[PDB]
Formats: structure tokens, C-alpha cells, sequence
């Protein structure tokens, strides 16, 4: 992220980071979605123009992290990946649509003050939440702050959002961040890839997952906004995924 | 089936489990309103 503030302690207590182990730092996050399956991007894991092909035994997660730079002892968690499950029609060709995966855990991660899973959207939240104009957050490290960053960001509008990039943006995406004559006022980065765009229900107060972070065209770059895989288009196959374990 | 997943899904053990708010979260509720 930039210009983020820090997160308060537990306040993404589904925020996952997904580390190689050779060497031993962080690859891109994830978000949990329950006691053994982890949300993330495709591209994260597969990128055959770089030789970018991970395996289950090439990574692990971290999950109850708020600081990158310290072990913090009986609150995070570890896990192995029993299996990953890369979207079919991932189009990485392209423009990375269906930019999603799922993974595994080993074993089940016991839920605490620090681990609990975020809501996947039914029709109707995607329905009345993902809306130009009305916000969501985005979870991250400074790209120099050592502790989770928070983000939040408006939704922008969709011929805004085609405008903004040569990319053909299709309609598994959305788009999200402050209009140039904003100025500086929080952005997600391209290293914020695989974590969470979440919004918070006016109905039921839940936090839900409308997005994954799929590429950054500001920060670094000269352009203007995130992009994120819209979830609830994806949730079919996540739930098939995950049924027919 | 997942379903709708956990029946606790999204709702914080620091934050909504306790009557806690958050420091930003007021702008994304103010969101929806406008």
C-alpha cells in the first residue's frame, strides 16, 4: 500500500500472507476463508512468461500476523498446503481474468482473537455493496512501515475504470481508487496482490470479500487504479472447489 | 455444502464481537449514504 495507516491489532483478522520459503519472504497475501481454505490471486502462483509455476511444497502461510518483522509468540499461525486450485479460465494471455485460487491448508488453523474468516458475498450484497462511489478497504504492507496497512477505497465507475487502461477489463473485475484531482489519499500497490478488498454490510455489520487485489497501475506506475477479480462472480467455482474435497 | 460458510464469518472477535469500532471504518459506512 502507500499512505496507509497501520492496522489496529485484529482488525483483518482473516489477512493471510503467503511466503516462499527460498528465501523466506513474503510471495503476495490471501485472505481466509474458513479453518482450511485461503483465498488468493492466480497470478500469484502462475505466470509461465516468468517461469512464475509454485507448487504446494514451494510456499507456506502465515496467518495472525500484524507486524512483518517480528515473530509475535501465541498469536500467529503456520501452515503447509495440502493442494492448490488455480482458476480453469485463469487468462493470463491477457488480462489476467478469473485471477483467483484457492489453497488448501495441511491442517485446519484454530480461529482466536487474531484468525476468524471473512464472508464471501451472496447475489444480493454483491447486488447492493459493489456500487461506484461506495467504499471498500484494502489490507497491505508499506512498498517504511513494519505493521499491517489499511487502505480504504471508493469503487469507481466501469467506463471509468476502461479508460483508465489498455487492458480489456471484462466483467470478473472491478476497479477501485481515488480520482487523480484527489491527490495522495491511499492507494494499493502491485505488491498488494492476492489480499482482500473487503466491505463492511450496513445490514448485518459483516465483513465480506468483494475483491482480490489482480494488478496496480498507480504507486510505482503512472497510472490511476487497482483492479480486483469480483469475487462473487467466482463464488460458483469456489463453492464446487471446495464441496467436491 | 460451504453455503454462506461459517455462521460467524466477518464479524471480528476485537471489533463487532465486542461493541468495538474500528478507526476508519465510519468512512465506509459514510459511503453508502454519500
Amino acid at each position: 500500500t502507500v499512505e496507509g495507516s497501520d492496522a489496529e491489532i485484529g482488525m483483518s483478522p482473516w489477512q493471510v500472507m503467503l511466503f516462499r520459503k527460498s528465501p523466506q519472504e513474503l510471495l503476495c497475501g490471501a485472505s481466509l476463508i474458513s479453518d482450511r481454505w485461503v483465498l488468493t490471486a492466480a497470478h500469484c502462483l502462475l505466470y509461465p512468461p516468468w517461469d512464475k509455476n509454485f507448487t504446494e511444497n514451494d510456499l507456506l502461510v502465515r496467518i495472525g500476523k500484524h507486524s512483518r518483522t517480528r515473530y509475535e509468540r501465541n498469536i500467529e499461525k503456520i501452515s503447509m498446503l495440502e493442494k492448490i486450485y488455480i482458476h480453469p479460465r485463469y487468462n493470463w494471455r491477457e488480462n489476467l481474468d478469473r485471477d483467483i485460487a484457492l489453497m488448501k491448508l495441511k491442517k485446519p488453523v484454530a480461529f482466536s482473537d487474531y484468525i476468524h474468516p471473512v464472508c464471501l458475498p451472496d447475489r444480493e450484497t454483491a447486488a447492493s455493496l459493489l456500487q461506484a462511489g461506495y467504499k471498500g478497504r484494502v489490507t497491505g504492507w508499506g512498498n517504511q512501515p513494519s505493521v499491517l496497512q489499511v487502505v480504504n477505497l471508493p469503487i469507481v465507475e466501469r467506463p471509468v475504470c476502461k479508460d483508465s487502461t489498455r487492458i480489456r477489463i471484462t466483467d470478473n473485475m472491478f476497479c477501485a481508487g481515488y480520482k487523480p484531482d484527489e491527490g495522495k489519499r491511499g492507494d494499493a500497490c502491485e505488491g498488494d496482490s492476492g489480499g482482500p478488498f473487503v466491505m463492511k454490510s450496513p445490514f448485518n455489520n459483516r465483513w465480506y470479500q468483494m475483491g482480490i487485489v489482480s494488478w496496480g497501475e498507480g504507486c510505482d506506475r503512472d497510472g490511476k487504479y487497482g483492479f480486483y477479480t469480483h469475487v462473487f462472480r467466482l463464488k460458483k467455482w469456489i463453492q464446487k472447489v471446495i464441496d467436491q474435497f | 455444502t460451504f453455503g454462506s460458510g461459517e455462521a460467524d464469518c466477518g464479524l471480528r472477535p476485537l471489533f463487532e464481537k465486542k461493541s468495538l469500532e474500528d478507526k476508519t471504518e465510519r468512512e465506509l459506512l459514510e459511503s453508502y449514504i454519500d
